[PDB]
RNA sequence: CGACUCUUAGCGGUGGAUCACUCGGCUCGUGCGUCGAUGAAGAACGCAGCUAGCUGCGAGAAUUAAUGUGAAUUGCAGGACACAUUGAUCAUCGACACUUCGAACGCACUUGCGGCCCCGGGUUCCUCCCGGGGCUACGCCUGUCUGAGCGUCGCU
RNA sequence: UGGGUCGGGGUUUCGUACGUAGCAGAGCAGCUCCCUCGCUGCGAUCUAUUGAAAGUCAGCCCUCGACACAAGGGUUUGU
RNA sequence: CGCCGCAGGUGCAGAUCUUGGUGGUAGUAGCAAAUAUUCAAACGAGAACUUUGAAGGCCGAAGUGGAGAAGGGUUCCAUGUGAACAGCAGUUGAACAUGGGUCAGUCGGUCCUGAGAGAUGGGCGAGCGCCGUUCCGAAGGGACGGGCGAUGGCCUCCGUUGCCCUCGGCCGAUCGAAAGGGAGUCGGGUUCAGAUCCCCGAAUCCGGAGUGGCGGAGAUGGGCGCCGCGAGGCGUCCAGUGCGGUAACGCGACCGAUCCCGGAGAAGCCGGCGGGAGCCCCGGGGAGAGUUCUCUUUUCUUUGUGAAGGGCAGGGCGCCCUGGAAUGGGUUCGCCCCGAGAGAGGGGCCCGUGCCUUGGAAAGCGUCGCGGUUCCGGCGGCGUCCGGUGAGCUCUCGCUGGCCCUUGAAAAUCCGGGGGAGAGGGUGUAAAUCUCGCGCCGGGCCGUACCCAUAUCCGCAGCAGGUCUCCAAGGUGAACAGCCUCUGGCAUGUUGGAACAAUGUAGGUAAGGGAAGUCGGCAAGCCGGAUCCGUAACUUCGGGAUAAGGAUUGGCUCUAAGGGCUGGGUCGGUCGCGGCCGGCGCCUAGCAGCCGACUUAGAACUGGUGCGGACCAGGGGAAUCCGACUGUUUAAUUAAAACAAAGCAUCGCGAAGGCCCGCGGCGGGUGUUGACGCGAUGUGAUUUCUGCCCA
RNA sequence: UGAACUAUGCCUGGGCAGGGCGAAGCCAGAGGAAACUCUGGUGGAGGUCCGUAGCGGUCCUGACGUGCAAAUCGGUCGUC
């Protein structure tokens, strides 16, 4: 078998030094040297484990040249939070303040006594 | 090594250059008194300061 | 190819040749040998012939 | 008969004593008694036609100018040099020049990266790239400008 | 005449060679106008050829077979 | 140099005297660790050692192989020499001499912070200085916004400048990684020596563009009066910072500052599964070789498609919609999941290193030839094919678990969102604006050769020592074991020849006896793998335990058992020897065909009882002492019963504190701490006890 | 003046064949009037065991002892 070589003068097994393996054109096998495995964002709402989903996983600094559709999702707080935690934290929304409201009402009318 | 600053190849580079013998007509000069460079440096033998 | 002073950067080295030369050079490649001294390879534009050159100079 | 061994002598080796030499020291004495931000001492790197060291020098680099001197330097080569419309060499040294570190001074160094103001080029003035030049350390004195204070006051 | 070198024979050691053949062989895979109990393979092992094969002086024994080589070299020695 | 005086660093056999030189020893010890050389030829004065060829061997992929880090520093590469050196030689050399060689936006440094180091303020200090790193500082020198203005000019109008208003805590300089974080380069060719750097060809990241480079997006519609045969145009109004899907979310862009929120960077060790690749293996087809005494359609070699785009598989999802489940169901190797929404159906997203495609065959490779440009990226032909397997090995990606009185970085840097201060035009072939497509320009500085070790490093040396890593074939086998081999490498480790004495060093064997030897079974020997049986005391119930003990093991020929894929149709009743529905039938004890790993069990036959045939590979039992165990220790004479340990017990301390450092500062460590914590002791697991004495 | 060897703490990296035993958790079957028990699997824990690489250094009181070596070598070993 054709044994193989590190191309750099990076010679340990670090993170920043993972290959895989290629045959060129010229019928042999060669290093490539990989990127490393992005990660989609994590949702703000800090709560469910998943990652959020309609967003490219890249390294950081890849998400600058990419187009703004591939870093969000068309909707409020889209690739910054989650469809669920965003429709909770709009009924959570609504219904504090329909609940503010009840409390105003019960003072008002309970003022009416002296 | 292969990784090395440039004072230090700088350096390197000098000690290199001052490890040649004496040109023959130096022999030729009046009074001259000197035979042969006793300031060579062999690689193996002895080894830089640096 | 040329043996340049160990300051100059390739810009220096381009620009030096271009003026002193009377030729347009394309790129510069810069080494520092192992005696100290800077060498520059200077490839000429596609439209100068570095043997025509090299001949003008007198370095044949 | 020889070998071998010992003693002595001649010669030859090995070795570098002795002696003679001495552009070196040591000691005493005298006269001066002078470094540095206008960048020292010290270090690094360079510099000769052939040059590694020592010596000399600084990108004007084994030296420029100037003055004195007055035909060499030399190991080889080369070419100077009317010695008066000025001159080899050497000495002197007052002009000019004097790379990078270093108190070491834009920040930092076993690496490198800035900011401001001018100038030139690609621009074809507007601010990007390249190059050149000048600045940009700490402490402190005098003055200047800009300031702060429910510090002490005046007027409103 | 000589001693060698091969060869031969003897002795001895081990244990029955390769190849060939067998209606030998646990079986198994194919051929059945075939065959009338048959035919072609793979198959450890067995049997015969075969006390065979191989070694044997290099410090074994005898050759009178073959082959070439052998009055040659150097240093000394005297009452 | 003598004599008269003067003055001393003034007389050597010794001091294990100092420095230098030289003997005997002595042509002696020695040139003995890692299996090994041989034949011929060439060059040459000269060959055991150099070179070529042939042979026989070794390393045997955890290498004597191919590449790096540190270190070395020119040892690298040619040419020449034969002084010295290479403990023999040398025609050879890591020697000597003369020349040559290291080419980068995308490989690193550079940038970031880490443990830490360290200025300033302040404090101390006789003083050089040192303490301290947010502490006892007026520590923001910046900003699209607005205003006051100088109009500096292609003075239309926007960029400039000074001042003012508003906003503005990395709250701490700076340094600290060639293995951490960190955008973006690959394929082919090329040298004597350099290449991811040169050349060729394909990309790509970042930065810039003032006068705006081209497009595309924004964005060009609706109403009403009209003209006009109508279409199509005219005029007044009105919108217009994009659109789709129930949703997950999608589309090529998709205005928006200060400010706020979040994400990525950004995480441990171990287990088990699954996907992908490279390798290995199997069956064919080619091309070239090997064997051919006989056989073998045989044996060996070889039989490509980079990055970046596009499409499609494949994998994953704790994503969505319908719906509502017990006779619970789904499901994994293990689990695990569900009225907080199972199963089922239909979708969405992510990764996509796999396949196809652009790249791309033009290159590369293998072969067969023909021309030469002393040494052409020559020319030409042909080929670069089809399949199958898997608890295989190595990477990688994922899923799901376990462990922790252990919870396994930081910061640069990049992005998304919330909000809506503002900005842009009056319906124009429009504006502000644009993370969309294409186009234009630039990427400086330093390193880069080679060795990386039984000869380029350190050990005084070409020293059996030491010195951080990556790749990793076939057979046997449980195996990265040992043994043999292929690729690649080498010449036996600083000499050869001839003998085969003693004594040695290393390795074997030995009749009969079997520890009688010796301080002592020291040393050696015995045993050993796997399968089937079978295993005691004691015990902290886990162990002891491979206890002990016994049987078997080869070769050959079979036999059973253990799987995966496809196809199960009763009919021309008709025509898109084929297809839309239906009178038209019962595999429902499941078959039919094909394909493919090993593994187990049983049986027969057979050999001179030999079979784990080499290699690998526990001797066992009964007790006593000590230490609980695992761990550690006197580098270079002691590995132990010593130290440690968990457990037990005691002591101090509530911060103006305990313990401790400090020359000094209300300095500093524990302490990013707070009695379940720090600090100081003793004893030493468990079990069981731990008596008396305070003179 | 030294932590280039060593000792210890911290930071940031890298590495450790093949087998044995078989902890919890889980499945099923069987026995019982029950309570529950037994049996076979599955699972893969552990400062677990045999044993490579690595790390160490027990014995031969082996070699060597003007050595290869101012501490090395061989076999046997401890842990893995
Ligand atoms: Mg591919
Ligand atoms: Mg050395
Ligand atoms: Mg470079
Ligand atoms: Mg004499
Ligand atoms: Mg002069
Ligand atoms: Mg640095
Ligand atoms: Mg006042
Ligand atoms: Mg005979
Ligand atoms: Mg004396
Ligand atoms: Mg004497
Ligand atoms: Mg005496
Ligand atoms: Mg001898
Ligand atoms: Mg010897
Ligand atoms: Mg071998
Ligand atoms: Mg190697
Ligand atoms: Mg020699
Ligand atoms: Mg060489
Ligand atoms: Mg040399
Ligand atoms: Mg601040
Ligand atoms: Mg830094
Ligand atoms: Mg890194
Ligand atoms: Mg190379
Ligand atoms: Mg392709
Ligand atoms: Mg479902
Ligand atoms: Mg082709
Ligand atoms: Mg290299
Ligand atoms: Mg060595
Ligand atoms: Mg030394
Ligand atoms: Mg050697
Ligand atoms: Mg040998
Ligand atoms: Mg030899
Ligand atoms: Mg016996
Ligand atoms: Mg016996
Ligand atoms: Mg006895
Ligand atoms: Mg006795
Ligand atoms: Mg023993
Ligand atoms: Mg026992
Ligand atoms: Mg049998
Ligand atoms: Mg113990
Ligand atoms: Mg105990
Ligand atoms: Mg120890
Ligand atoms: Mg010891
Ligand atoms: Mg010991
Ligand atoms: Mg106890
Ligand atoms: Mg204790
Ligand atoms: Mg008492
Ligand atoms: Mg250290
Ligand atoms: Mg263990
Ligand atoms: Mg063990
Ligand atoms: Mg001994
Ligand atoms: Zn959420």
């Amino acid at each position: 078998v054709q044994r193989l070589t590190y191309r750099r003068r990076l010679s340990y097994n670090t993170a920043s030094n993972k290959t895989r393996l290629s045959r060129t054109p010229g019928n042999r096998i060669v290093y490539l040297y990989t990127k490393k495995v992005g990660k989609a964002p994590k949702s703000a709402c800090g709560v469910c484990p998943g990652r959020l989903r309609g967003v490219r996983a890249v390294r950081p600094k890849v998400l600058m040249r990419l187009s703004k559709t591939k870093k969000h999702v068309s909707r409020a707080y889209g690739g910054s939070m989650c469809a669920k935690c965003v429709r909770d934290r709009i009924k959570r929304a609504f219904l504090i303040e329909e609940q503010k409201i009840v409390v105003k009402v019960l003072k008002a009318q309970a003022q009416s006594q002296k | 090594s292969s990784h090395k600053t440039f004072r230090i190849k700088r350096f390197l580079a000098k000690k290199q250059k001052q490890n040649r013998p004496i040109p023959q007509w130096i022999r030729m000069k009046t009074g001259n008194k000197i035979r042969y460079n006793s300031k060579r440096r062999h690689w193996r033998r002895t080894k830089l300061g640096l | 190819v040329f043996i340049v002073d160990v300051k100059a950067n390739k810009h220096q080295i381009k620009q030096a040749v271009k003026k002193l030369y009377d030729i347009d050079v394309a790129k510069v490649n810069t080494l520092i040998r192992p005696d100290g001294e800077k060498k520059a390879y200077v490839r000429l534009a596609p439209d100068y012939d570095a043997l025509d050159v090299a001949n003008k100079i007198g370095i044949i």
